[PDB]
């Protein structure tokens, strides 16, 4: 029950109590996801498109 | 001093970064004018309040905010509230139509034409910082925005602020206050896209929120400004030491440092009390003693799971309020002799403290309790894990038959960004395993 | 209209609580894996925890006290023992015991040959019994160099033990038994003792002098009914209920089955379940737990009481199915979802 | 801003949108003129959903009036509120359809759809931010059902990314106006089934029966089967018109009960129902009683044959919001073997303030259930008992239609049943 680093200031204090010791994708790779999501939207609706004028 | 930015997300982020402003204008002693007659600094000053509120030469004090929505109606109430007058347009963006309640939607469709102008509006607040620590992003999981967008957005501010950190508060969906059905795929999606990018999250899970508010403020069905001015004083309590002087977690990185020597398991359990009525004519004030046994009662941790049978990974002991360093090592003494509280091997078996003299600000009229003392632990527990297990069996069931994927494929994502998904929270879910179990 | 699942097809004794349940037409099943529901009849192993208590407006009950395995695994008994200051290692019921992990994987080897040699020397008795939780799998033998080797071929973690060498025998027969109480735990954490217990008695003459046939020193009764042939010669079942036997002590000893042996059966129960509580307790949880234990015991000739183990899925005695499975349904379930005596339990109060 | 542009086509749709125009803005205060009159700002408040703003405070509704006669479309004009309709969205021709989908999805019809189609683009034109459209129609006629769905297919192709909504009335033999009704039927629904995210089936022998039996009405008419629908209408789209989170925003809807593109023909329903006792009050326990009450629900559909896939109640006026939720999850954890286990917490509520005129309050169910297949089921085999015979099939051959197009809207139905009845095991 040991108490380590205690610090004191005006607006209050803190410290530390020891009770036992111990035993990414760069913005090209971003771009080309959200425009491959794009471009699998702008497949989807061209078929539905081509299904409407049929 | 070093400047902290908070990003609000959504309508979850918007409304509950909405308390905490309000809140930290009251604890600070900023009108709602930002006026702010107790700094003698006028238009600079590099004070602990300055982590989060920049100065202008006529004294005005303002958030260091952004608020991002895909819809207008939400963010519409900050711009004509009680403090409209602390933000300008500028922090405040706005879209036409939102994700409906799609992650698909948020990330991809609408947040590719809008994600670029968060970043430059946020560049702006960085203009102003001359330290930036990182930044606090406040979103829900179940949301379209909340869950879509803001894993874009971590990504990028990965990208365009390497060094930075990145901290979390997500509101975890709850049946009770949620009539979307989809939230499970939202709320697995977004964890999977964005654990890589955050350093510390604290989940919140409504259904905690929901219970405390009509156990402990008798509240029959509670509101969502019941449920966020309650959540802003939990936020509070972690971000104080952030906004005032003091020696422990004063910048975003000691979370870190104090709460998460495992990467991917960065989700503290967050654990506040007394939460007391107001409409009690006058209450019983509680001790240091019962309050911090309080700490390990099931019954006010944001997240409802059983911490007696999980390991502790890290322990703080946030105390605001009448409390002196002795009473607590007496409190934590006790507590030891009576509770299960089993840590793992390669961690101490200790508790870091911090003591706060001013007490928890109440505002005025709200419905919690004006209290001698509060205090948040925050506690790195292997039971959190038992959040991620419910999410991922509701994923599970309704995944299995496909139910709702083709809202999300229309959106342009691909299908197999699910399993992704899932295959990642089930290794989340065998990394807490390892750690905890014999 | 209450509703409840069942995820242990294999359990006989819920399997007529389910029984009983659908019989007061009031009780709903559902498919194991519907959520909403009241009470789980679950599953004995890896039995999800985490997922109750999380639908709206629905009191969920369990049938299983999550932790309760520290006291009903053969190993967790005999550390929780040791280490609990409310039981200490000076424990006067529970016989000397060693956890002692194969040499193929803390462990207690050293400490188990320590008190060995102390017997060997004095003259004294020294045989151990050593067994695991993966058995039918069990060796009697008074060699330290035998027990260890066993356990050494197998590959799970063992417990050697004190062997009760002067164990209590029954006449005409000459032959040892053991008790088995069924304890019931309520969500408020009442102790409830069934009235009802058997002794499971050897049909065999105990013999001192050759533990190599376990068939007199095992009183199992899938042992008894299989390499036994003295089987139900005594008694149905080799089975003896309460009644009888409290009227062998009279008769014979000139005592009641209560005083000399029931208060320490009562006070070992108690010590063992409330020095768990704090770890187990659902009081204050957003679900509630409930279970049914079976404690084994062994009575030597001087009619001291010992602790053998205890069990999360007991089994039943046949004869006391119905009255046992009813009392579950009215103290335990129905306590909590009540319906539109003289109890057949005993109440151990204690101070929570 | 999220605005709506409503569609009404042939004599049933016009008069049931009609009296959904009168029921609504009753509830928002505008008048016959379109003068506001109310005395809440919750009547305003998404008023602009439905109606649009004019000069001097006016409101006019933004709905388009479509027949291939004039007749019904003049009765609307001399009807109640007949003036709060913009002069200029009447568009209608004199041929008539003659109860002929080929007619109007083709012939007839075509001749006219661009016409409205201009209509259309011009509300939508004004519209800051469009939510989508929702159209009212029969299946069984010939305007409604044949070019109601031939607006669909082009509505969709100049707006593929809006919602598309149609409250639907089927046929019923009960309720027949001529017998090719189940030819209309059988291929308006397979344009629905491609063409639109949420359509509410209305089937016309549901409610013949509430008139009948539930409501004490000897000879019902279609102005009382229209008094049911009116008030449907008003109770689902609660959500839409006044201040709410759930449910609003058409996408978020069909988001939350559309768990497969396909299944997405709903089953509405209304409390109460009272015969004229009527004055007495009603519970929150007997509003959900009978909201779940088969009786009470308007597709003629027994949900205990099927299971849901989704529900949405909606409660209206001043009453217990914790008592609503005690209710709720008591009907559901009381024949939790009738939801999809597989979708959780698939039964939503929400609340309004404002209750419907001469209500203290009111609830309106919104339940996508497999149970529908056997509306669909009806529909085929009365399809089918012709069809085998090519009864009737002269009117349509006629037309410029071939056999084989009805060959192939009777087994996409058949699909359509077998995709129901999958999901209900
Ligand atoms: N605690 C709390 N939770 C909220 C609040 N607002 C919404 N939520 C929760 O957030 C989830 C829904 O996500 P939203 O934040 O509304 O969605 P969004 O981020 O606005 O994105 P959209 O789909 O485009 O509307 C539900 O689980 C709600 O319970 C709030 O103000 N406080
Ligand atoms: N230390 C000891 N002294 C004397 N007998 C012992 C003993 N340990 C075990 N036994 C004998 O072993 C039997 C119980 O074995 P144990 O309970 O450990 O295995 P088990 O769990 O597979 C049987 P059950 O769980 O049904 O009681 C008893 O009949 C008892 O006579
Ligand atoms: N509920 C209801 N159904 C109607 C009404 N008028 C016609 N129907 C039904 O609609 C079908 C006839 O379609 P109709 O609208 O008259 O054809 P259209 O004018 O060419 O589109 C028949 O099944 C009728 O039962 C009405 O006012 N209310
Ligand atoms: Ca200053
Ligand atoms: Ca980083
Ligand atoms: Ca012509
Ligand atoms: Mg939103
Ligand atoms: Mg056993
Ligand atoms: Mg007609």
């Amino acid at each position: 029950m040991e108490v380590i680093e205690l610090n004191k200031c005006t607006s209050g204090q803190s410290f530390e109590v020891i009770l036992k010791p111990p035993s990414d994708p760069s913005l090209e790779e971003i771009q080309k996801k959200l425009e491959a999501a794009e471009e699998r939207r702008k497949y989807q609706e061209a078929e539905l498109l081509k299904h409407l004028a049929e | 001093m070093r400047e902290c930015i908070s990003i609000h997300v959504g309508q979850a982020g918007v409304q509950i970064g909405n308390a905490c402003w309000e809140l930290y204008c009251l604890e600070h002693g900023i009108q709602p004018d930002g006026q702010m007659p107790s700094d003698k600094t006028i238009g600079g000053g590099d004070d602990s309040f300055n982590t989060f509120f920049s100065e202008t030469g006529a004294g005005k004090h303002v958030p260091r905010a952004v608020f991002v929505d895909l819809e207008p109606t939400v963010i519409d109430e900050v711009r004509t509230g009680t403090y409209r007058q602390l933000f300008h347009p500028e922090q405040l963006i706005t879209g036409k139509e939102d994700a409906a309640n799609n992650y698909a939607r948020g990330h991809y469709t609408i947040g590719k034409e809008i994600i670029d102008l968060v970043l430059d509006r946020i560049r702006k607040l960085a203009d102003q910082c001359t330290g930036l620590q990182g930044f606090l992003v406040f979103h829900s999981f179940g949301g379209g925005t909340g869950s879509g967008f803001t894993s874009l957005l971590m990504e990028r501010l990965s990208v365009d602020y390497g060094k930075k950190s990145k901290l979390e508060f997500s509101i975890y969906p709850a049946p009770q206050v949620s009539t979307a059905v989809v939230e499970p795929y939202n709320s697995i999606l977004t964890t999977h896209t964005t654990l890589e990018h955050s350093d510390c999250a604290f989940m919140v899970d409504n259904e905690a929120i929901y219970d405390i508010c009509r156990r402990n403020l008798d509240i029959e069905r509670p509101t969502y400004t019941n449920l966020n001015r309650l959540i802003s004083q939990i936020v509070s309590s972690i971000t104080a030491s952030l906004r005032f002087d003091g020696a422990l977690n004063v910048d975003l990185t000691e979370f870190q440092t104090n709460l998460v020597p495992y990467p991917r398991i960065h989700f503290p359990l967050a654990t506040y009390a007394p939460v007391i009525s107001a409409e009690k004519a006058y209450h019983e004030q509680l001790s240091v003693a019962e309050i911090t046994n309080a700490c390990f009662e099931p019954a006010n941790q944001m997240v409802k799971c059983d911490p007696r049978h999980g390991k502790y990974m890290a322990c703080c002991l946030l105390y605001r309020g009448d409390v002196v360093p002795k009473d607590v090592n007496a409190a934590i003494a006790t507590i030891k002799t009576k509770r299960s509280i089993q840590f793992v091997d390669w961690c101490p078996t200790g508790f870091k403290v911090g003591i706060n003299y001013q007490p928890p600000t109440v505002v005025p009229g709200g419905d919690l309790a004006k209290v001698q003392r509060a205090v948040c632990m925050l506690s790195n527990t292997t039971a959190i894990a038992e959040a991620w297990a419910r999410l991922d069996h509701k994923f599970d069931l309704m995944y299995a038959k496909r139910a709702f994927v083709h809202w999300y494929v229309g959106e342009g994502m691909e299908e197999g960004e699910f399993s992704e998904a899932r295959e990642d929270m089930a290794a989340l879910e065998k990394d807490y395993e390892e750690v905890g179990v014999d | 209209m209450y509703t409840f699942v069942v995820r242990d097809e294999n359990s006989s004794v819920y399997a007529e609580v389910s029984r009983l349940l659908l019989a007061t037409g009031q009780w709903k099943r559902l498919r194991k894996d519907n959520p909403r529901f009241n009470l789980m009849l679950g599953e004995r192993n890896r039995l999800p925890f985490g997922r109750l208590g999380h639908e709206p407006g629905l009191v969920q009950l369990v049938n299983y006290y999550r932790g309760a395995d520290k006291l009903c695994r053969k190993a967790s008994l005999v550390k929780l023992i040791k280490t609990s200051p409310e039981l200490s290692e000076s424990c006067t019921w529970f016989p000397e015991s060693y956890v002692i992990y194969p040499t193929n994987l803390t462990d207690e080897r050293e400490v188990f040959l320590a008190a060995y040699n102390r017997r060997r020397e004095g003259r004294e008795g020294n045989v151990w019994i050593a067994k695991s939780s993966a058995g039918a799998g069990i060796l009697i033998s008074s060699e330290a160099s035998e027990l260890l080797d066993f356990i050494d071929e197998q590959g799970q973690v063992h417990v050697i033990q004190k062997y009760l060498e002067k164990p209590l025998l029954l006449e005409p027969g000459h032959r040892k038994f053991d008790i088995r109480s069924w304890v019931l735990v309520d969500h408020l954490y009442n102790i409830y003792l069934y009235r009802e217990g058997v002794l499971r008695t050897s049909s065999e003459p105990y013999n001192s002098a050759n533990f190599q046939d376990k068939t007199c020193h095992l009183t199992n009764h899938c042992i008894q009914k299989e390499y036994s042939k003295n089987y139900g010669r005594y008694e149905e079942g080799n089975e003896m209920f309460f009644e009888e036997f409290n009227q062998y002590l009279m008769d014979a000893l000139n005592t009641t089955l209560e005083n000399s042996i029931l208060l320490q059966i009562k006070h070992i129960i108690r010590s063992c379940l409330m020095c768990i509580e704090p770890a187990i307790s659902t009081k204050h949880l957003h679900y509630q737990s409930f279970q049914l234990f079976g404690f084994d015991f062994m009575v030597d000739e001087e009619l001291k009481v010992w602790l053998i183990e205890v069990n999360g899925a007991p089994a039943c005695a046949q004869k006391l199915y119905a009255e046992l499975c009813q009392g579950i349904v009215d103290v335990a379930i129905s306590s909590v979802f009540p319906l539109a005596p003289t109890s057949i339990f005993i109440k151990l109060h204690h101070h929570h | 801003m999220r605005e709506i542009v409503h569609i009404q086509a042939g004599q049933c749709g016009n008069q049931i949108g009609a009296k959904f125009w009168e029921v609504i803005s009753d509830e928002h205060g505008i008048d016959p003129t379109g003068s506001y009159h109310g005395d809440s700002d919750l009547q305003l408040e998404r008023i602009n959903v439905y109606y649009n703003e004019a000069t001097g405070n006016k409101y006019v509704p933004r709905a388009i009036l479509v027949d291939l006669e004039p007749g019904t479309m003049d009765s609307v004009r001399s009807g109640p509120f007949g003036q709060i309709f913009r002069p200029d969205n009447f568009v209608f021709g004199q041929s008539g359809a003659g109860n002929n989908w080929a007619k109007g999805h083709y012939t007839e019809g075509a001749e006219l759809v661009d016409s409205v189609l201009d209509v259309v683009r011009k509300e939508s034109e004004s519209c800051d931010c469009l939510q989508g459209f929702q159209l009212t129609h029969s299946l069984g006629g010939g305007t409604g059902s044949g070019m109601g769905t031939l607006l669909i297919s082009k509505i969709r192709e100049e707006y593929p990314d809006r919602i598309m909504n149609t409250f639907s009335v089927m046929p019923s033999p009960k309720v027949s106006d001529t017998v090719v009704e189940p030819y209309n039927a059988t291929l308006s629904v397979h344009q629905l089934v491609e063409n639109t995210d949420e359509t509410y089936c209305i089937d016309n022998e549901a409610l013949y029966d509430i008139c009948f039996r539930t409501l004490k009405l000897t000879t019902p008419t279609y102005g009382d089967l229209n008094h049911l629908v009116s008030a449907t209408m008003s109770g689902v789209t609660t959500c839409l018109r006044f201040p709410g989170q759930l449910n609003a925003d058409l996408r978020k809807l069909a988001v939350n009960m559309v768990p497969f593109p396909r299944l997405h023909f709903f089953m509405p329903g209304f409390a109460p129902l009272t015969s004229r006792q009527q004055y007495r009050a009603l519970t929150v326990p007997e509003l959900t009683q009978q909201m779940f009450d088969s009786k009470n629900m308007m597709a003629a559909c027994d949900p205990r044959h099927g299971r849901y896939l989704t529900v949405a109640a909606i409660f209206r006026g001043r009453m217990s919001m914790k008592e609503v939720d005690e209710q709720m999850l008591n009907v559901q954890n009381k024949n939790s073997s009738y939801f999809v286990e597989w979708i959780p917490n698939n039964v939503k509520t929400a609340v309004c303030d404002i209750p419907p005129r001469g209500l203290k309050m009111s609830a309106t169910f919104i339940g996508n259930s497999t149970a529908i297949q056997e509306l669909f089921k009806r529909i085929s085999e009365q399809f089918t008992a012709m069809f085998r015979r090519k009864a009737f099939l002269h009117w349509y051959t006629g037309e410029g239609m071939d056999e084989m197009e009805f060959t192939e809207a009777e087994s996409n139905m058949n699909d359509l049943v077998s995709e129901y009845q999958q999901y209900q095991d």
